[PDB]
């Protein structure tokens, strides 16, 4: 057949190339980072109403002070996330301290130019990586299956994204509060789902400095979905 | 060194010696013998000091990745037979450790489990383990009922660090105290035991026999 | 050794033996799981068209992974059995080192690990199988059901088919079971997954597998009497 | 490099099949005829050698019928070489098994660790499978008698009757037509050889085209006696069922 | 693990104003026999560096045969490798240190006592110690086995101190060490008279002297001395 | 039979001060009963603001502090040049030590420097890695003399206040650079006096908020 | 301390004339401590006999790696192994631990079925084969097993007298070895027929 | 651990296991049970180096339990003191064996009958109506060897255990701090409160 | 054509396709620039945006205190060949306390680029390196290849229209080439270097990336508000 770690003629891994039309098929994910916090949320995108949308984890805690959302073939993320979570551990057994964000983020995009004929394969999933360190403050990166990742102000991975991304192009400025990226978020997702936004079938997260890593209630979630609809009927 | 643990109506009490000595040599008499493996865990420090710090703050790294994992607070049992079964590997290499691991959780209540670089693990009320452990063990014998207020607790562990610390010449120092609850654990305290002698002679009118 | 990349990424994005896998599971015989109230049944198709066998000694189709869990799946059957055999030896490593039987959701979530790490080692096939985990945590109540597919996403159902025809029977699920109000009973729960199954089995003779699962280790398999049964007390109302 | 000439023995179709096990059936399907019928008092294994010749030395040859251990025996259709690998590894695994347990090795367990092995060639290693599929005839105290079948996907099922090789479509529905539930060894003997009679593709069922075997409780007390009929026996149990 | 077999003794060093001096005889000794007496144990490396070794010899020639390699190696693809980059005393201490320390943690040492003396590229005056266990130091006089006893006492006199350095002239310093090198001959009993002598100057570079001999030698006295106390005959 | 450990004597003595710290050390280098050299330095700036020793065996504390400088150095290839805390570094070098567990370095290492609220501190290992935060810690041949002389003139041990008779301690003041600076100098003269394997020359290494400023103090050679 | 005498116990095995004879104690220990007197120590692997003395967690586990490689040697050959060919096995299986072996004496005895001539053989813990016309000996009571035998002994003896020699040199042998006894069995074997005898001794 | 006890009566096995545990000095516990439940009806007693013991004990106990989910069968008595003895014999020719002693009570369902079985660390299997390991032979085994019968009740075999109970506590040297009894018959396993 | 399936495969002109595809991968990365002196050596990158949310992908990477280099292409690829310098720059220092020569580190990326070109299942790298040092033979510039061809250069540029900025450095050859002791100038003309490859976009303060090493000078890494002088 051919390599599975060949170039293309424009100067592309092929495999690479084929692992972000995986990415653009999943279900969306949304972070946004301002000064009180990041803010992380996922469309859950359940196959069928038997199915128990509360066991549906898209969003992840990697540290107390690290979290994480993901999008695309997310049976693969499964690995990254231990690999990250012994990564941000295993720094602090070693030097008695948090890891930094960029580092861990780092250590997790290592693993993923390690396919050849290591595994067979690209992973098949995108990762927001959002948390907060000393050094550089509150953080959001984009982890691709390339080995590359960006860091970003905001960002939308997923089939939604592009849509995403241009509507966080002109929403997004420097003085955001941590509740206005919350409903931010929300309002997004909302746009590019194709199911009506709610509390079963979407979830939010933020990463702070005082409270660390937290996943929202279904109930705490609901509250600004009701908070969103009625401020963009105020006008 | 002397450590022991104890389980009671309040939880468990925790009381250890600071004292190092190499040889007749006091190498130091402000030694932690405590380690804080995480806010919920406590783990004891007797024989090799390095072999105890080093795999109970590695305890806890493997105690934070199950809960990261699980979701859920690790069981007692479950980290101490972490440990357990990490220095049964090592059987034979030559490790040195006799430690309490102590945690109150749900499920378990408080539990305590004396843990052995022979591999041993055994889960108990009472445990006092080092070369002044004896002397611990008779005034903890002695006095010990389960229906002990969190004062009186704090103090008998307190009181009986301060027996081995007098007639143990490997024990001394000072006394740490720590009072393990569900919540987590909670530190009460350095006690110089020169002061503490003292004032214990004084107040209680034991050690007759010393002059002071 | 044997590296070859099977499975990869084509330019669609799409992992062929991936799904290639999920049209072995397609093929298989249907399997049904509903969790009622206080227990979980696990229905399964036994295809009529092998007969003259012997039902004592062949593999049944539901398997206990503990005392506590039970394992069905559709697809490839030898496959199974390595999936089955893994999370047998990985129940009783959680027992020997935590002091505690695994959880549903952990022993799921260590299958769907196993089917996952299939898709991307070389010189390996994924499994040609999904399975429905069902059965009770230690010391609790609440029942559990969970789908595992060749790709190693898993997930937790209040009801859910998998196997052939499984789309007309999930069909009949969404309908049939409220959330609100799940079968309170073991007679409810059973009843409704027979006649889950009568949607596409053909005839309700030996085609159909019955095992309830119940709190505190309490796993039973009904018989073809006792099954026979909810089959005719369920087409006797049908005539009406 | 190597690569371009990879046949890729363990991959699916797009329909979800494997296909070299696929394939590897398709051969099993030109092999000889074997039957196994189990009977209340004991089980029964009849095979057809294929186109033989009048110089093959009979008394002396074995392709169809191999004994595994004092308790169990199988009968063989598709690459005889295939099968005695297999049939050396089950030999081993039962005296593994009274090795550990000082008890004989459970009929099913046995079928249970040839049947992953096939498996294993048809997920891993890029191998062939062994085109090999086998009927199991065996006792143990538990579940007594017991007939099972194995073929190169490693999937293994159990049976009152059943056949393997050729004209196993003709030849299950004969099965299916005249067996009953409380036949006896005798029976089952007189079936499996009017059965194979049929289904042949040669003109006339002889003594010198078939093996054949017997697994009975017929043994002095409670035990279990493998017989392997010897040319001499075939030909004279050919005529006392009035097939010759 | 082993035991030496053929032995070398003594070596002995000092720096002066200009460079260092390094002086060793040339006996090869097989335990009280003294078998070979014509064994060169300063080994010079380009024209800067002179490595002395003690102890085992059938590891000093193993020594002797990987500094060969290193002038070859640092060779290759290296246009300046009679200039700028050629190989300073510095850079052939750190690799005898390294491999010495490595081999004492592999239990398997070279059995040796090496010093280094040399001359950086900057004129600096390199003197350096290493042994069979790794052990490294520096000072204004070094000496290996029994040079540790009897010669560093008398080179310290001559350079008690750092700042003596610049006021000890070569023929000064060459005095001393071939006294040194007498007082070793009268005093360890498996040493020889013949040795070899090695300066390393900034200015005159490497000037390597070969058949030395222990002269103006005090053995008159011996003929007066009679018996071990009472004995006047 | 080959024995790979030695004794190349020597002495070390770290203090933490109030703002600052301070790391001395003997620069006399022997085996038994013969000098190799006078001055061999052993105190070394290891950067971020850091101090290590590691008395005992030189063969084996030179092998840790060169690990030590290199796992600095890679600290801030790994993560973004950030400044290596003495916390950080502290527990860095118990898994250096005990990475050879069965095979030990033979020393007894003392770091020093500054913790991250600005404040003095210093870390003392055991030869596998056991490690504590200390105010006041002597290291080698001559500790045995050193320490009792610190518990009493720097933590005022068995000092009362006059008139009160036993009753109210000596209040524990704290101590400056120059105070500090003082005790370890006569520390040193009267280890060198009453100890074969110390003298020659002491070596202190100040740190401070400014950076690392080294002393150096004549000892007796005999 | 030596594993060859810690547990004890004795076997004997004579030629007679178309007959062999094999005889063991039944004496179980833990050096001085009495464990079990139904410890026997001869095993058979079709018509082949098999004693062994010496370390007893050795000889049951060499009695299940004979009894396993028996079995496969009898569905490969489709015949019952001889005990020449099975003498060289044991060699064979225990010279392959030659430097980490069995601590056993094994006694082989038995009577070829095509030939018809009797067999018996010994073997040291490392495999050396000792294949006496005469007897055979093993064990803690060893010497006086030799003293017994090389005088009691005569060739050609018949089955039923063969019996009362093989059984007096087993009996007188283990009363003077404290380590041996505790009763004792006694195989006559012919060529197609074999008597097993329990015998009657004191219980000291 | 010290003193481990077995007898096999009429129609149940009764183990008897020592509650003390030592570390040289002092006794750290009087309650410890020195056993595992194998299967329903098959019990393990143990007795030997410290660690060693409850490793292999839960070692053995869990290839047990994997067999009996696979198989949903119980393996024997027989079948299980093989499996033992097995592991034993493998673990003498180690790196590092495991020292540790047994005594296997089971109840074989199949034939109705209980089933005592001795192994000690070298995999030194025997079938036995009574058993011990160590030194607890030496002083109890004279007045087994008197009272014991085949046809004994369970009651009559706890009053011969407190008869050999009673001569150790009064001989031994040691303080073993009593027993605890279990009794292995064909309904399970279950124990005796008070002894 | 049929000869581009992977590495091991020469065509029938004697070219290997593989290699020449994972070249193409540089020009598609964004320009950065080279230049020495005969004092210092000067590294200038333009570094590359997702979009206006997102940062910009870093250029530059330390390997010693005295040796560094700038990417162009796959940044993964780089990671890894910078790592393999980083470990052998510090074995020389630790081993031989001696500075690696930049010569001899360009001999060393080059044989590690070469085995991955003759060997089949691996690919060629996916990225170009500028190596710039200071040494003990003064000032160096390096352009590394994947192909494995290390070339010693004055000055040169790699990425997308990085020709712009190589004939200008050929012009100002003899100008820059003298600017010793001034790194401030030489900066400068690296900067006006870069210029020359810029169309519509222009270089803002988050874009510029400056690195130097020199006779006095460690090798120090300069962005964000420390290249606003330079623009
Ligand atoms: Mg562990
Ligand atoms: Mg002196
Ligand atoms: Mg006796």
């Amino acid at each position: 057949d051919r390599g599975v770690s060949t170039f293309s003629p424009e100067g592309r891994l092929f495999q690479v190339e084929y692992s972000l039309e995986a990415i653009k098929l999943g279900s969306t994910a949304i972070g946004i980072a301002t000064k009180e916090g990041v803010v992380l949320g996922v469309e859950k995108r359940a196959t069928s109403p038997l199915l128990e949308s509360d066991s549906i984890e898209k969003i992840v805690e990697i540290d107390r002070h690290i979290g994480c959302a993901m999008s695309g073939l997310t049976a693969d993320a499964r690995s990254m996330i231990e690999h990250a979570r012994t990564a941000a551990v295993t720094h602090n057994l070693y030097y008695d301290e948090d890891i930094n964000v960029e580092s861990l983020t780092q250590s997790v995009c290592d693993l993923a130019l390690r396919f050849g004929e290591l595994m067979s394969r690209p992973f098949g999933v995108a990762l927001l990586i959002a948390g907060h360190d000393a050094d550089d403050g509150y953080q959001l990166f984009h982890a691709e299956p390339s080995g590359t990742f960006y860091r970003y102000n905001a960002k939308a991975i997923g089939s939604g994204s592009e849509g995403a991304q241009a509507e966080l192009l002109n929403e997004w400025h420097s003085s955001l509060t941590l509740k206005e990226a919350e409903l931010l978020v929300l309002k997004i997702l909302k746009q590019v789902m194709e199911e009506k936004l709610d509390e079963n079938n979407a979830q939010l997260s933020c990463i702070t400095k005082q409270d660390g890593f937290k996943i929202y209630d279904n109930e705490k979630t609901a509250e600004l979905i009701k908070e969103l609809k009625e401020k963009e009927a105020a006008e | 060194t002397t450590t022991l643990a104890f389980r009671f109506q309040g939880g468990i009490i925790v009381a250890v010696d600071s004292r190092a000595t190499a040889g007749n040599w006091v190498a130091s008499q402000t030694v932690k013998k405590v380690i804080e493996i995480n806010p919920f865990l406590l783990g004891t420090i007797a024989g090799g000091a390095a072999d105890c710090q080093f795999w109970e703050t590695w305890l806890g790294s493997q105690c934070r990745l199950h809960e990261l994992r699980e979701k859920e607070r690790i069981s007692v049992a479950a980290a101490s037979k972490i440990l357990s079964n990490l220095v049964y590997q090592y059987k034979g290499a030559g490790l040195s450790m006799g430690t309490m691991i102590c945690g109150y959780t749900r499920k378990e209540g408080p539990t305590i489990y004396y843990v052995d670089s022979d591999g041993t693990r055994l889960k108990g009320d009472i445990f006092c383990v080092g070369s002044g452990q004896t002397f611990a063990y008779g005034v903890l014998d002695s006095n010990y009922k389960w229906d002990l207020s969190v004062e009186d607790a704090l103090y008998l562990g307190k009181r009986s660090i301060l027996a081995a610390a007098h007639r143990d010449a490997y024990s001394g120092g000072s006394v740490n105290l720590y009072h393990v609850t569900e919540d987590g654990w909670i530190y009460h305290g350095n006690h110089d035991v020169g002061e503490l002698f003292w004032k214990v002679k004084e107040e209680e009118g034991s050690f007759n026999n010393v002059i002071g | 050794g044997y590296d070859r990349a099977l499975s990869i990424f084509s330019p669609d994005g799409h992992i062929f033996q991936v799904e290639y896998a999920l049209e072995a599971v397609k093929r298989g015989t249907c399997a049904v799981g509903v969790k009622g109230k206080n227990c979980v049944v696990l229905g399964c198709e036994r295809r009529s068209t092998l007969k003259l066998q012997d039902t004592r000694i062949t593999p049944s189709k539901v398997s206990k992974i503990d005392s506590h869990v039970v394992l069905s799946f559709s697809g490839l059957n030898a496959d199974s059995r390595i999936l089955i055999e893994k999370a047998r030896v990985e129940a009783q490593s959680h027992r020997l080192t935590l002091e505690d039987p695994v959880t549903v959701e952990y022993l799921t979530r260590y299958v769907a690990g196993v089917q996952q790490r299939y898709t991307q080692s070389g010189g390996v096939r994924p499994f040609g199988v999904s399975t429905l985990i069902a059965g009770f945590d230690p010391r609790d109540d609440e029942p559990k059901l969970y789908q595992t597919e060749p790709s190693g996403i898993y997930s937790s159902w209040s009801a859910q088919t998998i196997g052939r025809n499984s789309k007309t029977v999930r069909e009949f699920l969404e309908k049939n079971y409220d959330r609100k109000e799940p079968p309170a009973t073991v007679e409810e729960c059973v009843k409704l997954t027979v006649r889950s199954l009568l949607e596409v089995v053909q005839t309700g003779a030996k085609n159909i597998e019955i095992t309830v699962v119940k709190p505190d280790s309490d796993i039973v398999a009904l018989s073809s009497e006792e099954i026979n049964q909810y089959v005719t007390q369920i087409e006797q109302e049908k005539q009406e | 490099g190597s690569r371009r000439y990879d046949s890729r023995t363990t991959i699916f179709s797009p329909e979800g099949r494997l296909y070299q096990v696929e394939y590897a059936l398709e051969s099993i399907s030109h092999a000889g005829t074997a039957i196994g019928i189990m009977a209340s008092d004991g089980i029964v294994l009849a095979a057809e050698r294929k186109v033989t010749s009048t110089l093959l030395e009979q008394d002396t040859s074995t392709e169809k019928l191999y004994k595994l251990n004092d308790k169990i025996a199988v009968a063989v259709a598709g690459l005889t070489a295939d099968a005695e690998i297999l049939i050396n590894t089950a030999r081993i695994h039962a005296q593994n098994y009274l090795k550990t347990y000082n008890e004989d090795i459970p009929v099913e367990i046995l079928v249970r660790r040839l049947s992953d092995i096939k498996q294993g060639y048809t997920q891993h290693g890029g191998l062939r499978p062994f085109g090999v599929s086998f009927i199991y005839a065996g006792y143990d105290d538990r579940y007594g008698y017991q007939l099972y079948t194995s073929n190169p996907s490693g999937n293994y099922t159990g049976w009152k009757a059943i056949s393997v090789g050729a004209n196993t479509s003709a030849a299950q529905t004969l099965l299916q037509m005249d067996y009953k539930d409380d036949m006896k060894v005798d029976d089952a003997i007189e079936l499996a050889l009017k059965t194979l009679s049929k289904t042949t593709d040669s003109s006339a069922l002889t003594y010198d085209r078939l093996e054949f075997a017997t697994i009975r409780k017929g043994a002095n007390d409670g035990e279990v006696y493998q017989k392997i009929f010897k040319p001499q026996e075939i030909k004279d149990i050919l005529v006392k069922t009035g097939i010759t | 693990t082993q035991q030496p077999i053929v032995t070398g003794t003594s070596v002995i060093s000092m720096k002066y104003d200009n460079g260092v001096i390094i002086a060793a005889d040339n006996l090869g000794s097989y335990g009280s026999l003294l078998r070979f007496n014509g064994v060169e144990r300063l080994i010079p490396v380009g024209d800067n560096t002179v490595v002395g070794i003690s102890g085992d010899i059938s590891d000093m020639q193993h020594i002797e045969r990987l500094l060969k390699d290193l002038v070859t190696e640092n060779a290759y693809d290296n246009p300046l490798a009679d200039a700028e980059e050629a190989l300073e005393p510095s850079y052939i201490f750190e690799y005898l240190a390294t491999v010495m320390y490595q081999r004492r943690s592999k239990m398997n040492p070279l059995w040796n006592a090496i010093i280094v003396a040399g001359v950086q590229s900057n004129g600096d005056q390199f003197l350096r110690y290493v042994n069979l266990l790794g052990v490294t130091y520096s000072s204004p006089t070094l000496a290996t086995g029994f040079g540790a006893h009897m010669a560093n006492p008398l080179l310290r006199k001559v350079v008690d101190r750092e700042s003596d350095i610049p006021k000890t002239t070569v023929q000064v310093a060459e005095e001393a060490i071939v006294n040194a090198m007498r007082v070793l001959y009268y005093r360890d009993a498996r040493s020889s008279r013949n040795f070899s002598l090695a300066i390393i100057d900034k200015n005159t570079g490497l000037t390597f002297k070969k058949n030395l001999q222990v002269e103006n030698m005090k053995w008159d006295f011996a003929k007066d001395i009679k018996g071990y106390g009472t004995q006047k005959i | 039979q080959f024995n790979p450990y030695g004794d190349n004597g020597g002495t070390i003595l770290g203090i933490a001060g109030e703002d600052f710290a301070v790391l001395a050390g003997d620069t006399r280098n022997i085996t038994d009963y013969s000098i190799n050299s006078r001055y061999e330095p052993k105190v070394f700036d290891c950067g971020d603001n850091i101090v290590m020793s590691a008395n005992g065996f030189a063969a084996d504390g030179d092998a840790l502090v060169k690990r030590f400088k290199n796992s600095v150095k890679w600290y801030h290839f790994d993560h973004n040049d950030k400044k290596l805390s003495i916390n950080s570094a502290a527990r860095n070098i118990q898994h250096l030590l005990y990475g050879k567990r069965f095979f030990p370095y033979y020393v007894h290492t003392i770091i020093a420097g500054l913790d991250e609220d600005g404040k003095g501190a210093v870390y003392s290992f055991d030869p596998v890695g056991s490690y504590e935060r200390e105010q006041c810690r002597a290291g080698g041949a001559a500790a045995s003399l050193i320490m009792p002389f610190l518990d009493n003139q720097v933590n005022f041990k068995n000092q009362y206040e006059p008139g009160t008779n036993g009753k109210v301690k000596k209040p524990l003041k704290y101590l400056s650079v120059e105070e500090v600076i003082k005790l370890v100098r006569d520390s040193f003269t009267s280890a060198t006096e009453r100890h074969i394997q110390v003298g020659d020359g002491l070596e202190i290494l100040i740190v401070t908020k400014d950076g690392v400023r080294k002393e150096f103090y004549e000892l007796k050679r005999d | 301390s030596d594993p060859s005498s810690i547990n004890g116990g004795i076997v004997v095995a004579m030629t007679g004339k178309d007959c062999v004879a094999i005889a063991c104690d039944l004496r179980l220990g833990s050096q001085s401590l009495g464990v079990s007197n139904k410890f026997e120590k001869i095993f058979h692997y079709g018509h082949v006999f098999l004693g062994i003395t010496g370390l007893a967690t050795d000889v049951t586990t060499l009695n299940e790696m004979f009894r396993y490689k028996t079995n496969l040697y009898k569905l490969k050959e489709e015949r019952a192994i001889e005990p020449e060919t099975f003498t060289q096995l044991v060699s064979s299986s225990l010279y392959e631990r030659r430097f980490g072996p069995y601590f056993v004496g094994p006694v082989v005895a038995g009577i070829n079925s095509k030939s018809g001539k009797p067999f018996i053989a010994g073997f040291d813990l490392i495999g050396c084969i000792d294949e006496a016309k005469d007897f055979i000996v093993s064990g803690t009571a060893s010497d006086q097993l030799f003293g017994m035998c090389e005088s009691l002994y005569e060739p050609n003896l018949e089955p039923e007298d063969l019996f009362e020699t093989i059984s007096q040199a087993l009996l007188n042998a283990a009363d003077r070895d404290a380590l041996s006894g505790w009763g004792a069995v006694v195989y006559i074997i012919k060529k197609d027929e074999v008597v097993k005898r329990y015998l009657k001794m004191r219980q000291d | 651990m010290d003193i481990i006890l077995g007898i096999r009566v009429q129609d149940s096995v009764i183990l008897a296991s020592s509650k003390a545990v030592t570390r040289g000095i002092s006794v750290l516990k009087d309650s410890d049970d020195k056993t595992r439940q194998l299967s329903p009806h098959t019990l393990m007693s143990f007795a030997g180096e410290a660690g060693d013991t409850v490793q292999f004990a839960e070692y053995i106990q869990a290839n047990i339990q994997l067999y009996s989910i696979r198989e949903d069968y119980e393996l024997s008595p027989q079948a299980v003191s093989s499996f033992v003895r097995q592991e034993l014999a493998k673990s003498i020719r180690s790196r590092r064996p495991y020292q540790v002693n047994v005594l296997i009570g089971g109840y074989d369902k199949k034939k109705n009958k209980p089933e005592l079985y001795q192994i000690d660390y070298l995999g030194t299997k025997v079938e036995l109506p009574y058993g011990a390991h160590g030194y607890s032979g030496f002083y109890t085994f004279s007045l087994l060897d008197h009272h014991y019968r085949p046809d004994m009740t369970t009651e009559e075999g706890l009053d011969l255990l407190k008869l050999c109970v009673q001569e150790l506590e009064k001989r031994m040297p040691m303080d073993f701090k009593g027993v605890i009894v279990k009794i292995v018959d064909k309904d399970g396993i279950r124990q005796v409160d008070d002894f | 054509n049929n000869y581009d399936g992977d590495t091991v495969t020469f065509s029938p002109t004697g070219r290997l396709f593989q290699v020449e595809y994972a070249l193409e991968a540089i020009k598609q990365g964004s320009v950065t620039v080279g230049l020495r002196s005969n004092t210092h050596a000067v590294l200038v990158a333009l570094k590359r945006n997702a979009d206006e949310l997102s940062s910009y992908q870093k250029k530059i990477i330390k390997c010693d205190e005295h040796m560094g280099l700038s990417l162009a292409g796959l940044a993964p690829d780089a990671r890894v060949l910078s790592n393999y310098l980083r470990q052998q720059c510090n074995y020389s220092s630790l081993v031989f306390n001696r500075k690696l020569a930049v010569e001899r580190a360009g001999h060393l990326l080059c044989d590690k680029a070469q085995k991955n070109t003759q060997s089949y299942g691996g690919r060629p790298y996916g990225v170009g390196l500028l190596i710039i040092g200071y040494d003990k033979s003064g000032a160096h510039l390096l352009e590394f290849q994947p192909s494995g061809n290390v070339t010693e250069l004055y000055g040169t540029a790699i990425g997308a229209r990085s020709q712009g900025a190589k004939t200008y450095l050929e012009r100002t050859l003899d100008t820059f080439i003298k600017i010793d002791g001034n790194p401030d100038e030489l900066i400068k003309a690296g900067v006006e270097a870069i210029s020359q490859s810029l169309r519509d976009e222009s270089l803002t303060v988050d874009n510029l990336s400056i690195a130097i090493v020199g006779k006095d000078t460690p090798f120090t890494i300069y962005d964000g508000e420390a290249v606003a002088k330079y623009i």
